[PDB]
């Protein structure tokens, strides 16, 4: 299926049964379905913690750089994960969310100290 | 802002003024009778004309008519059609109209003096070289199929009668009237395709040239129509 | 193989028909100011432009009040001059109004432009002509109005990658890696676009 | 200036002598087939017109040409053919109608043509028509011309002869028109009229906001018109001669009446003009006192000073006639080639 126009995009594909999501960063077209066919599987991600408590994620740096140099747009969630990793700049929306959470926590502590 | 208004003035002198035209139903028939009948029914239709306008037209002209019908949507009936013929004289003078709609060819015979009709309108005013257009039945439907809500084509107030020089294609030979004969003296149709040299050579057999050379059957009209104009002008003055 | 002709037939027929009787620019740009909806579309306008469409007029409506639609006359991008204190304008070169328009309040016109005194040597096309955000500057105060006057480190993971690579290569290279940022001309959002590249209904 | 007004060359130069009815029918056919048409047809028609209903046909066909596939060309020589054809056959109502709804007809006379028009207005001795016309010329913003003296005389006489206390549209029109004629940096009259226009503009702003200042008027958005008037006064006092008139009293009256007891375009940091009124008035008193300490006759009526402008008027009318005959020569240059262009089509045919 040759999609008119469109553009390659490395994004998140969903797997696993219900109540057990497992994400897969994978190169695909913009018009591609969610779990539709892809071109190359790059890495994977478990949003759930392991027995150690940490969460799992894998990145294929060489192939990712290859696909970027070939040209491909990206998705905000996985780009946020990349910025968290450190191979990529940190996300401005991440900064704003962190600042909002910290302001809200300060407000909650203020309200607690006021009630007490 | 208000909109501008159109203005047009083209004044080539010996074109604009046209003078005369009489209605084809005022004149009587060759038959014998006292002109008292004629003048009384004429003044009747004239004091009716003082109300109703009968916008002047000709055969082949497109007329749109509105009439007060007892059983109709709004008790009114509106019909558009081309002029086939104007038949009869006096109050009983009528005109035939025809139109093709939904693939069906319908036609009406209108009394132009019955109070049942409300008013007349000329969507187009033209003249066909043929005096009678009864062959439009056998003609193709594409010639008769006309639009009902087409706007009135604007016509100059004082100009000559436009005569369209054309000819018409027709349905195949199995006709009802045998229009090909020379008795009708018609020219809108096209022999070259409607038939062959053999058929026209065989049909011109019934040709009788002496009809137009005869001079005792013709009906002079000069003094008659003069009196007609005189009395209609008298009725208009009074 | 069986060909098919009616496909191309209808295709080219529609091409000709739509390109012939396409809706007029003025017709589809018309707006009813009390309902704030474009006719022929039934769509509503953005809340940020509601007030500007209610109050302010269009570019051709401004240019209809002076001869030749003011060749060289100063119209400035209201949005550019509200987003930046610097003056920004349009060296309008060519103009063509729409004949079907009643007030001649629509059309196409463009030329050279300038953004914060960054004049371009290209008589290219305007963007967003139909908006009600057009402001005409008179022939006075015009010179006074138009008067106008390193690098970043790599990410931590990437610089560590390069460190390991060059350490394997064998060189010390205590220098920290950097990139060009002065080369990268970060362009603001309001940089104009290509009217011909963007389509039309 | 009867010689400056009349001109027999324009009336007896390059007449076409074609049939008005023929040209009308031709234009009707062309605009019914809605194909573009050159201005040569309209020019020949206008040159051939010799009647009132013919000028009416010309107005209708000029509307059609405005709404025709071509509108930008705007040939000023054709415009002046029409202007002469209308003014010699005495349709001032229709002239004024076209000039006010120029957006509907798009007439744009140049310096000498408009000066001839306003001289005819002087000869007929009407004021309201000339007033509306000079407001439309303010809309045009074409004042760098020998007609600047005529415009100044008109505005400075009509503002005095007006005697109208309350009219916001008219007052904004006056305040905006009093600037452009004086921008040629002439003298006391010039920059003091600029001052009075600044005062009127600031008054209109303070009384109905800055919206109408720029919405339906070509003007600048700086709200500090009172500040600009103060700047003008202080720079004049610093610097020549300043022949003054009692319109400074009108300025005093406006300032005092404003000092007397929705979208917000004004910026938050900078205070609002309502709050700036006080220091405006203190600075205005201070500059009044400075001017009287420094010229201060305030008796010479400005309309009487415009007859001394007749000197430079009669000096510049010569160069105006020179420019007009140069324009006539350019028109005779390009139009003969445009006629050969029309013959090219028949040569091809
Ligand atoms: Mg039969």
């Amino acid at each position: 299926k040759a999609y008119r126009g469109g553009h390659l995009t490395i994004r998140l594909a969903l797997g696993g049964c219900t109540n057990r999501p497992f994400y897969r960063i994978v190169a695909a077209h913009n018009k591609c379905p969610r779990d539709g066919r892809f071109v190359e599987q790059l890495g994977s991600y478990d949003p759930l913690p392991n027995s150690h408590g940490e969460k799992l994620v894998a990145l294929n740096l060489d192939r990712i750089r290859h696909w970027i140099g070939c040209g491909a747009h990206l998705s905000k969630p996985m780009e946020k994960l990349l910025g968290l990793a450190g191979f990529f700049p940190l996300h401005p929306m991440m900064i704003t969310n962190a600042e909002r959470l910290r302001r809200k926590r300060a407000r909650e502590v203020l309200l607690a100290s006021q009630k007490t | 802002q208000p909109p501008p208004k159109p203005v047009i003035v083209d004044k080539h002198r010996p074109v604009e003024p046209e003078r005369r035209f009489l209605s084809p139903e005022f004149i009587p028939r060759r038959g014998r009778t006292d002109p008292l009948k004629f003048q009384i029914e004429r003044k009747d239709m004239l004091e009716r004309r003082k109300v109703l306008h009968i916008p002047e037209f000709y055969v082949g002209s497109i007329l749109r008519v509105t009439t007060a019908d007892p059983y109709a949507s709004g008790k009114i009936s509106q019909f558009l059609g081309i002029c086939i013929q104007r038949s009869g004289r006096g109050l009983g003078a009528t005109f035939i109209l025809r139109n093709v709609i939904e693939g069906q060819g319908v036609e009406i015979c209108f009394e132009l003096y019955n109070p049942r009709v409300q008013e007349i309108q000329v969507v187009k005013l033209e003249k066909r070289l043929d005096d009678s257009l009864l062959y439009l039945r056998d003609a193709l439907p594409e010639y008769s199929t006309f639009d009902v809500n087409m706007k009135p084509v604007v016509q100059e107030p004082n100009q000559k009668v436009p005569v369209n020089e054309l000819k018409v294609k027709m349905k195949p030979k199995p006709w009802s009237k045998r229009w090909e004969r020379p008795n009708f003296n018609i020219k809108g149709i096209r022999f070259d395709l409607c038939l062959t040299e053999q058929q026209m050579k065989e049909a011109q057999k019934w040709n009788q040239p002496w009809l137009e050379f005869d001079m005792m059957r013709e009906y002079d009209t000069s003094k008659i129509e003069a009196a007609i104009w005189k009395e209609i002008e008298a009725s208009k003055r009074s | 193989v069986r060909p098919r002709l009616i496909a191309e037939l209808a295709r080219r027929v529609r091409a000709l028909r739509e390109q012939l009787n396409r809706p007029r620019d003025s017709q589809l740009y018309a707006v009813d100011y009390e309902t704030l909806t474009r006719p022929f579309s039934g769509r509503r306008l953005p809340v940020r432009a509601w007030a500007d469409v209610r109050r302010e007029s269009r570019l051709l409506q401004l240019l209809g009040r002076l001869p030749l639609f003011g060749l060289g006359r100063l119209v400035t991008r209201k949005s550019w001059l509200w987003q930046h204190d610097e003056p920004c304008y349009w060296r309008l070169t060519r103009v063509r109004p729409d004949y079907t328009a009643q007030n001649l309040d629509h059309g196409k016109a463009w030329g050279i432009l300038t953004f914060k005194g960054k004049t371009e040597s290209e008589a290219r096309e305007i963007e967003h002509v139909m908006y009600h955000d057009w402001r005409l500057v008179p022939k006075h105060e015009e010179e006074a109005f138009t008067a106008f006057t390193a690098s970043v480190p790599y990410p931590p993971l990437l610089r560590a990658m390069i460190i390991a690579e060059r350490q394997k290569n064998g060189d010390t290279s205590t220098e920290e890696p950097m990139l060009n940022v002065q080369r990268i001309r970060m362009e603001p959002w309001d940089y104009p676009a290509k009217q011909e590249d963007k389509g039309r209904a | 200036s009867s010689a400056y007004v009349d001109s027999h060359k324009w009336e007896a130069r390059e007449k076409e002598h074609y049939c008005l009815a023929d040209l009308a029918s031709l234009m009707d056919k062309t605009f019914e087939r809605k194909l573009p048409v050159s201005s040569l047809t309209i020019s020949r028609l206008i040159d051939n017109i010799s009647s009132r209903e013919e000028i009416d046909h010309a107005e209708y066909y000029l509307y059609k040409f405005r709404h025709s596939p071509n509108c930008w060309y705007l040939r000023n020589w054709t415009i002046h053919t029409w202007i002469r054809q209308c003014l010699k056959y005495d349709a001032q109502d229709k002239a004024l109608y076209t000039l006010v709804n120029k957006v509907q007809y798009g007439i744009f006379p140049d310096n000498f043509t408009f000066n001839l028009l306003m001289d005819s207005f002087i000869k007929k001795e009407n004021y309201k028509d000339a007033l509306s016309v000079v407001f439309e010329v303010m809309m045009q913003e074409a004042f760098e011309v020998p007609s600047t003296q005529l415009l100044s005389l008109y505005v400075l006489f009509h503002c005095l002869a007006k005697k109208t206390d309350f009219s916001w549209e008219e007052e904004r029109n006056f305040g905006a028109s009093l600037l452009l004629p004086g921008l040629k940096q002439k003298n006391s009259v010039g920059f003091s009229s600029q001052l009075y226009g600044y005062a009127l503009l600031g008054k209109v702003e303070l009384q109905q906001g800055l919206r109408a200042v720029y919405h339906n008027m070509p003007l600048i958005w700086k709200p500090g018109y009172l500040d600009r008037a103060l700047q003008v006064m202080e720079k004049v006092a610093a610097s020549p001669e300043d022949i003054k008139l009692c319109r400074e009293a009108l300025d005093v009256l406006g300032a005092v009446l404003k000092a007397l007891t929705k979208l917000v375009e004004q910026l938050d940091i900078e205070e609002t003009e309502q709050s700036k009124l006080p220091q405006y008035l203190e600075r205005f008193k201070a500059l009044h006192s400075k001017l009287q300490a420094l010229k201060i006759e305030s008796e010479g009526l400005l309309s009487l000073t415009t007859q001394l402008v007749k000197e430079k008027l009669s000096t510049c009318e010569a160069e105006d006639i020179a420019t007009y005959e140069q324009n006539l020569q350019q028109w005779h240059l390009d139009l003969v080639q445009l006629i050969q262009r029309e013959q090219q089509q028949r040569e091809q045919a």
